RNA sequence: CGGGGAAUCAGGGUUCGAUUCCGGAGAGGGAGCCUGAGAAACGGCUACCACAUCCAAGGAAGGCAGCAGGCGCGCAAAUUACCCACUCCCGACCCGGGGAGGUAGUGACGAAAAAUAACAAUACAGGACUCUUUCGAGGCCCUGUAAUUGGAAUGAGUCCACUUUAAAUCCUUUAACGAGGAUCCAUUGGAGGGCAAGUCUGGUGCCAGCAGCCGCGGUAAUUCCAGCUCCAAUAGCGUAUAUUAAAGUUGCUGCAGUUAAAAAGCUCGUAGUUGGAUCUCUCUCGGCCGAAGCGUUUACUUUGAAAAAAUU
């Protein structure tokens, strides 16, 4: 986008959204829930704690 | 010995935190909406709100009614007047750390570009800018970082050597026009 | 606990000289021993001929065998075990030649897998490895 | 060092020649003279300068050997000369006088003077000796010895002496309410009425001198000059009368200059 | 080591050695005592003529020696107290720049002002640095 | 614009006498001697080595 | 070599300063002199020491820690160029001389600006909005991607002319040619965590190797090596070393000492450091004032004048 609506590739929303539904493709004994029913932004420190 | 001078300065400084995405969110945003080349236009502009902001705070710490104090705050609010960041209501020195990057960011001659209409996007007014186009008075500018003044935003024109100014048109259109 | 008077300046002073003399950086710094123990002299890089090629074994969990190269520095005449960097250059280095030796960069402690081997090789022949290892340039001889 | 210095660097001259930074590594040096090489304005710097006469010092040479600079009358042609304080140049086919005196922010100013006013000047003088068989001498700032004076001539005065015959005329005495100017440190070029003169046997005799509107400063002796018997001054001044004008004001006065003419 | 002296002895003592090394080298070639000093000239690129060059560089005594194709000689100096032995070869031609570049002291490599070098000359070089 | 620095003498005579050589020059008012410095140096130091008329022989 | 000062830095501080300005010292090492106002001078002399040049072997001559250049040392640093036109200096001097100095050359030390593409129409792909049960259909909706199409505008270059200049070069100004991306093509490091961006594909298989640290490799290698995609900075970017902030891990601001590293075995004791409360201007000489003593002496604070320019 242009203008001031610029939604860029690092946004917050964005890339909290993708960590949760990147965290959707764990292990199958890893338990995750139910967090793309309520909205989860999940940071890339919280996610990368995890997904070590 | 040499008849030279060595003084320069380094006009931005780079983040401490390299990596962080808050800070390469804002630093992506404001390259999009002001159309800038790299991150260090953005930390340049950040480098020279915080000299603004810190003559502030040593001039905030002095009474009231100390002269350096008194001198040296209304020119620099002269200075952000004329500019045309600040407002002619607002002149004092404690509206000056309500600053913000864009207020700075919004009086580039490429922005100036941009929303007076000489031009209709940011990356044209850059390249319009950069190819001889756009004049100021008198004075044809090819610096897209010109800080355009209150008293010189009025009047900025097509550069009449330009084709889209007086006439001459370029090399495309002459080239085009002799095939036949 | 500290003396804390007006008058308690030399007391302070001659205090904090006689304990910074126990911090280990600072005394690595001025002692002075520790840069003439040091092989590079104070100096980024060192400049040596191959002596002989060595394989330094790997560090327990670890099990590789690690290309290393007894090298002599031409400044004071030192031994010294360098570490050649990326796969399949040793073979660049011939016996005797000019090298150019740097540190390994943890400020003379070893790095890594490879025990006591705190320099690797940057330049052979006046030609640099990652030049060679990329195949960009030629080695003369 | 072996021997006296020959060379002066630019940027360690005197800083009131506001010379450029960026035009050389040297500087004018001032030839020995009249003159402290500190206090002084030697000729090429005057000429090339202030007045832009000359662009280059080769046409400061080319003026100053067809002889139409004068300096106290006497034809003076070396390029470097120290002209220095209360100082009369004189070219005559211009036929144009400047006096030297100090400006406001402590400068040389260029103070053009009547072609009346060019003949006297005024020297403080510095010591007073007594020598061969009882003759009477003055030595004052211009190193202008002088015999018989008048003997109520004391030291720290002011002469008025005319500078074709060489002579004195008039003296003004070192007194309370006599107009001042101050020659040296951060109050050089402000004029005032002297009020007081402290005593410091052994070190400097500080002078408290009130100015023009009433802000009262301070001096060593040693950088005052008697100007005006009273109020009235015995010389023109520069257009500022003297009085150094603050920051603030000066910013004010800017401000009115611009709005006056547009 | 102590004692400034001793420290500064030292090392004027290793900057004596270092420079005896140094100069018990250098007398090996050039000289009264030394042998002639072979400079061996390979024009690069197929632009340069050697000859013009060559006859730039014959001049000092000379002494002309000839063979079938190649033209070397032998020249002497007493200003610079040196004795050199100029010998020309030709790029591609590997036998002879190979087999006379093994025993020459100095080489000499003429590039033109244009290009770097020729394709030729690329081999050449890359053969003599292996 | 263009901006540059313009002197107007009063007669030829004064030009020649007052102005820079290398702005006669221009005009071919004047003609600059021919000489290197380094030439015209070492032929110093070379007539500096002999004494007497023999010092006009060197060249 | 000291200082002016440099880098960092909330406040305090830490580190550096060979280096263009000031002051000092020395011209290979020591020493002694001549002349002169000024020298223990070295682009002056005399000796010894250490090197070293030409010999006809009797003798003669040295001193680049001046400018260029070489050797040597090294991790480490440019032209044996041009000119006194500028800046100033020297002389007998409106004239002569100046490797002081200026000017070009080498120069990714570092610093400032700043190109490597902009717009429109199509062609797809998504996203919302409306109509449709949905599938689907539209928009004078949005967002992307297109060796797609259209035109215009330009500079890097090659080249004239002018200007610049001591003569040039460069920058600036004009004519001429000069641009469709499949090039007039941007790199350098990285994609396990710290730390942004792949559990993508193939190869090697605790080998080779990677990796500052923690660690990976023993077959689905998230880490090696390639490709593709992507990230970071961007005409720059990696590494090594020194030093600074982080380090309240040197602690004056402001650390710690039962158990983590640490209180002397104990007491006396000198220098040091520290130390209870207590006390609210005048007499003579001169024109109401100027001279003279002040008041036990200091610390403290405030003012004043002196404190090089450059740097800040």
């Amino acid at each position: 986008g242009k203008g001031k609506d610029i939604t860029t590739k690092h946004d917050e929303v964005v890339c909290g959204r993708k960590n949760t539904a990147r965290m959707e493709n764990f292990a199958p004994e890893f338990q995750v829930g139910d967090g793309i029913g309520m909205d989860l932004k999940l940071s890339n420190h919280v996610f990368n704690a995890l997904k070590q | 010995p040499v008849a030279r001078s060595w003084v320069c300065r380094k006009t931005y400084v780079t983040p401490r935190r390299p990596f962080e995405k808050s800070r390469l969110d804002q630093e992506l945003k404001l390259i999009g909406e002001y159309g800038l080349r790299n991150k260090r236009e953005v930390w340049r502009v950040k480098f020279t709100l915080a000299k603004i902001r810190k003559a502030a705070r040593e001039l905030l710490t002095l009474d009231e009614k100390d002269p350096r104090r008194l001198f040296e705050g209304n020119a620099l609010l002269r200075r952000l007047v004329r500019i045309g960041v600040l407002d002619e209501g607002k002149m004092k020195l404690d509206y000056i750390l309500g600053l913000k990057i864009e207020d700075f960011l919004e009086r580039r001659l490429q922005t100036q570009v941009f929303k007076l209409g000489l031009a209709k996007s940011i990356h044209h007014a850059r390249v319009l800018i950069r190819q001889r186009h756009i004049r100021v008075r008198k004075q044809v500018v090819n610096i897209p970082s010109f800080i355009v003044r209150l008293d010189s935003q009025k009047h900025i024109d097509f550069s009449l050597r330009s084709p889209y100014g007086g006439g001459r048109p370029g090399r495309v259109k002459r080239k085009n026009a002799k095939k036949g | 606990g500290k003396c804390r008077g007006l008058r308690t300046a030399r007391k302070l002073r001659s205090h904090r000289r006689d304990q910074k003399w126990h911090d280990k950086q600072y005394k690595k710094a001025h002692l002075g021993t520790a840069l003439k123990a040091n092989p590079f002299g104070g100096a980024s890089h060192a400049k040596g001929i191959v002596l002989e090629k060595v394989g330094v074994e790997a560090k327990q969990p670890n099990s590789a065998i690690r290309k290393c190269v007894r090298v002599q520095l031409i400044k004071n005449g030192k031994k010294i075990t360098a570490f050649v960097p990326n796969d399949g250059c040793l073979n660049f280095i011939e016996e005797n030649d000019e090298v150019l030796v740097a540190g390994f960069g943890r400020k003379g402690h070893a790095v890594g897998d490879i025990p006591g081997v705190r320099f690797k090789v940057v330049k052979v022949a006046n030609v640099s490895l990652l030049a060679l290892y990329k195949g960009k340039k030629e080695r003369p001889r | 060092a072996r021997g006296p210095k020959k060379h002066l660097k630019r940027v360690a001259a005197p800083k009131h020649w506001m010379l450029d930074k960026l035009t050389g590594v040297f500087a004018p040096r001032p030839s020995t003279g009249p003159h402290k090489l500190r206090e002084c304005l030697p000729l090429i710097i005057f000429l090339r300068n202030r007045l832009k006469y000359a662009l280059t010092g080769d046409e400061v040479k080319k003026i100053c050997m067809q002889r139409f600079i004068k300096i106290d009358g006497k034809v003076r042609t070396d390029i470097t000369y120290p002209a220095g304080f209360m100082d009369v140049i004189s070219i005559d086919k211009t036929g144009e006088n400047f006096r030297l005196i100090y400006d406001t922010k402590g400068r040389f100013a260029v103070h053009r003077i009547t072609p009346e006013e060019a003949k006297y000047k005024l020297c403080k003088v510095r010591k007073i000796f007594v020598g061969t068989k009882g003759i009477p001498h003055l030595v004052t700032h211009d190193a202008r010895t002088i015999r018989y004076p008048d003997p109520l001539i004391k030291v720290n005065d002011t002469i008025q002496i005319d500078l074709e015959t060489g002579k004195i005329t008039d003296f003004i005495k070192f007194d309370t309410g006599n107009l001042c100017m101050v020659t040296g440190g951060a109050n050089l070029g402000r004029i005032g009425v002297i009020t007081n003169r402290e005593r410091h046997p052994g070190s400097f005799d500080v002078v408290h001198v009130k100015d023009a509107n009433g802000n009262s400063f301070a001096t060593r002796l040693s950088n005052i000059f008697v100007i005006g018997k009273g109020n009235k001054p015995w010389i023109s001044l520069p257009r500022g009368k003297g009085i150094r004008l603050t920051i603030a004001e000066e910013r004010d006065k800017r401000l009115a200059a611009k709005q006056s003419s547009g | 080591e102590l004692s400034r002296v001793d420290q500064r002895h030292r090392a004027s003592q290793l900057r004596k050695q270092k420079k005896e090394a140094v100069l018990a080298e250098k007398r090996q070639l050039g000289g009264k005592d030394g042998p002639p000093h072979q400079v061996l000239v390979v024009p690069l690129h197929s632009r340069i003529s050697l000859p013009e060059a060559m006859q730039l560089l014959q001049d000092g005594t000379v002494h002309l020696n000839e063979l079938g194709n190649t033209q070397n000689f032998m020249l002497l100096c007493p200003r610079l107290k040196h004795r050199w032995f100029f010998t020309s070869a030709r790029p591609g031609d590997l036998h002879v720049v190979l087999d006379m570049a093994k025993v020459a002291d100095t080489i000499l490599f003429l590039l033109d002002p244009l290009e770097g070098w020729d394709s030729t000359g690329d081999y050449c070089l890359s053969c003599l640095f292996a | 614009k263009t901006t540059g620095f313009g002197m107007i003498y009063d007669s030829l005579d004064y030009a020649k006498k007052n102005e820079p050589k290398h702005r006669l020059a221009r005009h071919g008012l004047y003609e600059k001697k021919k000489t290197s410095r380094k030439q015209r140096k070492e032929r110093k130091n070379r007539m500096k080595k002999v004494r007497g008329t023999a010092k006009a022989n060197v060249g």
